[PDB]
C-alpha cells in the first residue's frame, strides 16, 4: 500500500515577508550585506 | 513585496523620524537647560548689585 510519490509541495514561506531567498544566509553575513 | 511591508516601512520610518524628533528636541531643550544653569551660575544676586 505505501509508496514513493511525487507530491507537490510550496516553496517559499511568506508572501507577506520578504522573498529575499537568502532570508537566513543574508543577516548571517549582516557584518556584510 | 505586498500591501502592507509598505505600511511596515511607514511605521519604520515614522518611529525614526519620531526619535530624532526626540533627539532635536531634547538636545536644544538642554541648550536653553545650560543656559538658564549657566546664567544662574554667572548672574549675582540684583540686590548684591
Amino acid at each position: 500500500s505505501i509508496r514513493r510519490t511525487g507530491v507537490k509541495t510550496p516553496a517559499s514561506y511568506g508572501k507577506f515577508v520578504l522573498s529575499k531567498e537568502n532570508a537566513v544566509t543574508a543577516i548571517a553575513h549582516h557584518a556584510i550585506m | 513585496d505586498t500591501l502592507l511591508d509598505k505600511l511596515l516601512n511607514a511605521d519604520a520610518v515614522n518611529t525614526v523620524l519620531r526619535a530624532v524628533k526626540n533627539t532635536a528636541d531634547a538636545m536644544e531643550r538642554g541648550l536653553i537647560d545650560t543656559f538658564l544653569r549657566v546664567l544662574l551660575r554667572h548672574a549675582p544676586p540684583c540686590f548684591v548689585l
